[PDB]
């Protein structure tokens, strides 16, 4: 629905480490 | 009074037990902490915060039902007591406003609420509990960098950092139809076997978990906090213990109650026991053991947590239990296994049959998720008299002899030697 | 048990018991057998004690000629 | 000496035996809690741990609890372990040694532990206040020995032999088959101990109502409330104090307990109010009291009562079945008040 302001500790693990997030909400944070 | 289970889309399991009263129903979600990330910890807190606050509130002033909860590293066993003539409407609240919907319950101000009093309990867990904090930062030390060692509770940074999205997000991602199952103990027969199968009754979300990368692993760490304002002192060794759906459950549960509990200002305690404890009661060493063997789906931990008042005297207390453990994987008297049997027997009964039907709800689910079917505890018993010398020989000489320990406590730990005092004396260089 | 257990008393004197020596008799056992291969390890100079290693084993230490 | 049981198909059971006495019975008052922690210990039969570490080794474990007028003495056991167990436990229960050197080094020990660390949490402090200054020397006693008085072993054989006796006792057992047990006692020393008199009470116990106590305790500040309650009306007490105790209600977030303690043909309403400043506590207090004494309708939690008792029995020996239909509405009277802690400036019972 248009989130604004999408942060919280997802944004944070994104950066930090991007391999280790289990490629299932990949798809999800990318859309 | 026999667990019955299927599987239609949702796993039903029914404890029927007409002795009690006090009809429960509730669900068993096969997640938890494990399940979760470590920069957004406390959100499981978070939501069984807010049930338990606000649809505690609801449901008291609707009808007469008790609302509990329970979060241990992969559950939120939202429980839902009741009367045994009341179950359908506990049903119908329970899939009204716990799967759906979320809109009335996660209002701004009511989660803002919950937040800052999860805030406030978490805070004054940290500054008033001692135990149960040396427990979980053995954990957390335990299995760095694996969805394991981060707690139950949270860190106040990960607590603050989630408002909505998160935990909407986390939600959508673990409250689904394939790892969620419905859980009935009490004195329900076949009503439930029938009516959560309904023409909606059914969780949302249909999919499947998303499988973690990495399950767990171990290695040998040291978590201290040494701080001398606080009185007593706190220490808790670890070696690893074996997972659940294994045939090491029970083996190991009994090396562990071998030793047993102790309490050293209760005059019923210190006559009996074993060596040890004979040893420490000559002198002033310890005040209190807790020998638990806890197991988790993916690893379990053998532990050893104490909470002293003598300071001076932390080395001996060590240097005798390392040496206990040493005899138990060396050389075991019969009457030691029959008696460790018989209690882990009489200790297992009171555990699974106590009269409060939470108690078992939970224990059921937990085993119907990671066993994929009830363990009566008539076959528990029938396969425990078979636990031999031997077999306890053979499992201590695996997960003991020689094995990475890992240690965390607060408190005057000062006086406890760092690591090569409390690892390389598990053999006594003398077998 | 209704009601007597008849319980038995192992021998001990003292600490030790049967149990335990039972236990313990193969470990003592090699390790007098340990200590004595470390005091033929420790012994090589008597003409004795040397000429009573030679023979015993042939294929490793024919070490004695000049 | 009437006994009852419940079968189970459960493979787990465990014996109860019922003293009725306790702190309310004895002469002296530091003598319940010494005598209680003095129980399982040196019969004369058979050695204080020679022949009852066999109990652990056989499967079962004891305990010897207390409260206010119960000296219960509990055992958990397998099924088939059962003759055993009650012929220790009637044996224990033969006022068989109180060996006099066995007291300077075995229980006094024990209960300076347990005072100490009962004594600590101003909860306990605040019930024991509340009870004596409502009861008086009936009812209220100090329920653990602090030493005010040099309690001498005689004294201690005086209460046993005028406690512990067949007429004045009750066993029950949950998972026990009633046959066993109804032909057990009479096949053990249960049946030769000399038939006492029941000290129960025919009347209600007298109470006294206005009062109130202070101390100057060092440390959170808490607040005791109390009501006195008979037997003709207590449940409209019973399910206030889980409407106050619940969620329900939006004095609930500053509330500590509000247990409603139960006695044969009585009891004490209480509440709590605690925090760690000493100024909170104050306001919490005054409101929540002008708030009770405006009144309150209570109908709209009978079930959650309801709910809350029935889950709250865990024993055979059920309490009396509580009519709870006849509860329509509550106005506070008079009551009674202990403050802990800092006094300067917890508000008297005056302005309150
Ligand atoms: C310098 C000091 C270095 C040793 C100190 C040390 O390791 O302290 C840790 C450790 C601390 O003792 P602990 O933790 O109280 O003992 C618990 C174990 O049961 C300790 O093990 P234990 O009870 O078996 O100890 C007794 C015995 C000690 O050995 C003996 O010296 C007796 C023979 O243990 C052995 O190591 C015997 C087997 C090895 C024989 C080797 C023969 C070589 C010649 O002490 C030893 O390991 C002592 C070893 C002594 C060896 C000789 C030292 C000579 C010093 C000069
Ligand atoms: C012939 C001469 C040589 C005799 C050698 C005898 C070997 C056994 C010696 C006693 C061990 C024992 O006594 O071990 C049997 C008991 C069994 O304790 P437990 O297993 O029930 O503890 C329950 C958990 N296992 O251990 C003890 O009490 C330990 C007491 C303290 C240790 C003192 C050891 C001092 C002597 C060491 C000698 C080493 C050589
Ligand atoms: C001050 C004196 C300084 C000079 C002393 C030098 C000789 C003493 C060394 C003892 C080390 C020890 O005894 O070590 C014991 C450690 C035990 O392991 P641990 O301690 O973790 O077990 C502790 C809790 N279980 O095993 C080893 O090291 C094995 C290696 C031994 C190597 C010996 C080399 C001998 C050199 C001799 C030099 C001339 C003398
Ligand atoms: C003590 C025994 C001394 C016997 C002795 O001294 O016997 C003489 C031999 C010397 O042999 P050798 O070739 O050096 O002199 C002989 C030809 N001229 O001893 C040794 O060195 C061997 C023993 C070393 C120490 C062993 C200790 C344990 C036994």
């Amino acid at each position: 629905a248009q989130t604004h302001a999408l942060s919280n500790a997802a944004v944070m693990d994104l950066q930090s480490r991007w391999e280790n997030m289990p490629s299932t909400e990949q798809q999800d944070i990318v859309s | 009074a026999e667990v019955t289970q299927l599987s239609n889309g949702i796993v039903v399991a029914t404890e029927h037990n007409p002795s009690a009263h006090t009809a429960s129903v509730g669900v068993v979600f096969g997640s938890g902490a494990a399940n979760e990330n470590p920069y957004n910890n406390g959100v499981s807190n978070l939501w069984k915060n807010i049930f338990l606050s606000k649809e505690n509130s609801a449901v008291a002033a609707k009808e007469g039902l008790a609302l509990s909860s329970n979060i241990s590293r992969d559950f939120q066993s939202y429980i839902v007591s009741s009367l045994p003539g009341s179950t359908d409407k506990s049903l119908d609240f329970l899939n009204q406003s716990f799967i759906q919907q979320k809109a009335n319950l996660l209002s701004s101000s009511n989660f803002e609420a919950t937040k800052k009093s999860v805030l406030k309990q978490v805070q004054d867990f940290e500054e008033n509990d001692h135990p149960n904090r040396v427990l979980e930062h053995l954990h957390s030390t335990a299995f760095q960098n694996t969805p394991l060692s981060l707690p139950t509770r949270g860190t106040l940074e990960s607590l603050e950092n989630l408002v909505v999205a998160d935990l909407e997000s986390f939600a959508n991602n673990h409250f689904l139809n394939s790892n969620a199952v419905v859980v009935g103990t009490g004195n329900i027969k076949h009503e439930d076997l029938v009516n959560s199968i309904e023409s909606k009754n059914l969780s949302l979300q249909t999919g499947t978990k998303p499988v973690l990368k990495k399950k767990a692993a171990f290695l040998g760490s040291e978590v201290r906090l040494r701080d001398d304002t606080l009185p007593k002192a706190w220490i808790s060794l670890a070696v690893e213990g074996e997972p659940v759906n294994s045939p090491n459950y029970f083996v190991a549960k009994l090396a562990a109650q071998i030793f047993g509990s102790y309490n050293a200002f209760e005059p019923a305690s210190r006559l009996q026991g074993i060596k040890l404890l004979d040893n420490i009661q000559e002198y002033q060493l310890c005040d209190n053991f807790n020998h638990f063997s806890l197991s988790y789906k993916d690893s379990g931990l053998w532990g050893f947590s104490t909470a002293t008042r003598n300071v001076t005297m932390i080395d001996d207390l060590i240097h005798f239990t390392l040496k206990q453990w040493n005899r138990l994987t060396i050389s075991v008297t019969d009457t030691e296994v029959e008696r460790a049997k018989s209690l882990l027997k009489l200790q297992l009964g009171q555990l699974y049959e106590s009269g409060n039907p939470v108690n078992d709800a939970n224990l059921l689910g937990a085993e119907v998720l990671i066993k994929g079917s009830k363990l009566s505890l008539g076959e528990a018993f029938k396969k425990i008299d078979a636990i031999t010398v031997k077999d306890v020989k053979a499992w201590a000489g695996k997960r003991l002899w020689d094995q990475d320990i890992a240690i965390a406590g607060t408190g005057q730990i000062e006086g406890l030697l760092d690591y090569m005092r409390i690892r390389s004396d598990m053999s006594m260089m003398r077998w | 048990y209704t009601s007597h257990l008849s319980s038995k008393t192992g021998l001990h004197f003292g600490r030790l018991s049967l149990r335990s020596l039972t236990a313990y008799a193969p470990n003592l056992m090699l390790w007098g057998g340990a200590s004595m291969l470390g005091l033929f390890v420790f012994t090589e100079g008597w003409p004795k004690f040397q000429d009573t290693l030679y023979k015993k084993i042939p294929l490793l230490g024919p070490t004695l000629e000049d | 000496l009437t006994v009852s049981a419940r079968d189970a198909p459960t493979k787990i059971s465990t014996l109860a035996v019922k003293v009725h006495g306790g702190s309310r019975y004895a002469t002296k008052d530091g003598v319940a809690h010494l005598l209680n922690r003095f129980n399982f210990q040196n019969t004369n039969t058979r050695s204080a741990l020679k022949l009852v570490r066999e109990s652990e080794l056989l499967g079962g474990t004891f305990k010897s609890t207390l409260d206010r007028e119960y000296i219960t003495l509990k055992a958990t056991f397998l099924k088939d372990d059962l003759p055993y167990y009650v012929n220790a436990l009637a044996d224990v229960l033969y006022k068989t040694a109180f060996k006099p050197h066995e007291l300077t080094e075995s229980v006094l020990p024990a209960a300076r532990y347990d005072y100490a660390v009962a004594e600590q949490c101003p909860v306990k402090s605040a019930e024991d206040q509340l009870y004596a200054i409502t009861f008086r020397k009936g009812l209220g006693n100090p329920l653990l020995y602090d030493g005010v008085e040099r309690v001498s072993l005689q004294d201690i054989k005086d209460f046993a032999d005028k406690v512990y006796t067949k007429e004045n006792l009750e066993v029950s057992g949950e998972n026990v088959v009633e046959a066993d047990l109804k032909r057990f006692v009479d096949e053990s020393l249960l049946s030769t101990l000399p038939a006492g008199k029941s000290l129960v009470s025919k009347s209600e116990p007298k109470f006294f109502l206005g009062e109130e106590n202070r101390v100057r305790f060092i440390g959170d500040s808490v607040a005791a409330i109390g009501i006195p309650v008979n037997k003709a009306s207590l449940a409209q007490y019973e399910v206030l104090a889980n409407y106050l105790t619940s969620a329900l209600s939006e004095l609930s977030g500053l509330i500590s307990s509000a247990k409603l303690d139960k006695f044969t043909d009585g009891g004490l309403f209480t509440l709590f109010v605690r925090d760690q400043d000493s100024a909170v506590v104050s306001s919490n207090i005054k409101k929540i009291v002008a708030d009770l004494k405006k009144g309150k309708d209570l109908s709209p939690a009978i079930n959650y009562t309801k709910l809350k008792n029935a889950v709250q029995n865990e024993s055979v020996s059920s309490p009396i079945e509580l009519n709870f239909d006849a509860v329509k509405d509550f106005k506070l009277g008079k009551f009674n008040y202990v403050a802990v802690g800092d006094v300067s400036n917890l508000p008297y019972l005056d302005e309150l």
